[PDB]
């Protein structure tokens, strides 16, 4: 729910 | 008589001792799952990690074991067990502290 | 019947999220003048930033 | 009696 590595892919 | 004057040997020792280092320690959960078929009397490791100097380990272990279908109720026990050991890398290569 | 162990699904997840960027934020006056000259009916833009 | 430079002598 927080900022993922490699950008947002749900 | 004349009372004798200091040496400055402390002060000089003192200038030579290094500081200790900054570490950054920080807790995290480190779990894992591990999915196996044995046979009984066999010592089977289903565990292994490495452990750095200042490592904490806390470990809660979880297990599913089912047995490969009985004929009967037959009626003996039998145990399911886990043994943890440490295992200094010092203790299976002479040359470990060269290598470090 | 036994009962079914956890997966580590989210401890992988949560070793995969990104720390926040550290900003380094400020408080300061940008005070600027502008002199000019103009005709009443147009947008004049007097002012940009 | 701390850590000195140059690893340990006493």
């Amino acid at each position: 729910a927080r900022s993922m590595r490699g950008g947002i892919r749900l | 008589f004349g009372r004798k004057v200091p040496s400055n040997a402390k002060s000089q020792h003192n200038f030579s001792v290094i500081p200790s280092a900054n570490i950054q320690r920080s807790v995290f959960n480190r779990s894992s799952g591990y999915k196996t078929t044995f046979d009984a009397g066999y010592l089977i490791p289903v565990f292994l990690d490495e452990a750095l100097p200042g490592d904490t380990f806390h470990l809660k272990t979880s297990v599913l074991a089912r047995l490969s279908t009985p004929v009967v109720p037959f009626m003996d026990n039998l145990r399911l067990d886990i043994q943890y050991f440490s295992v200094p890398y010092r203790l299976v290569w002479d040359n470990w502290q060269k290598f470090n």
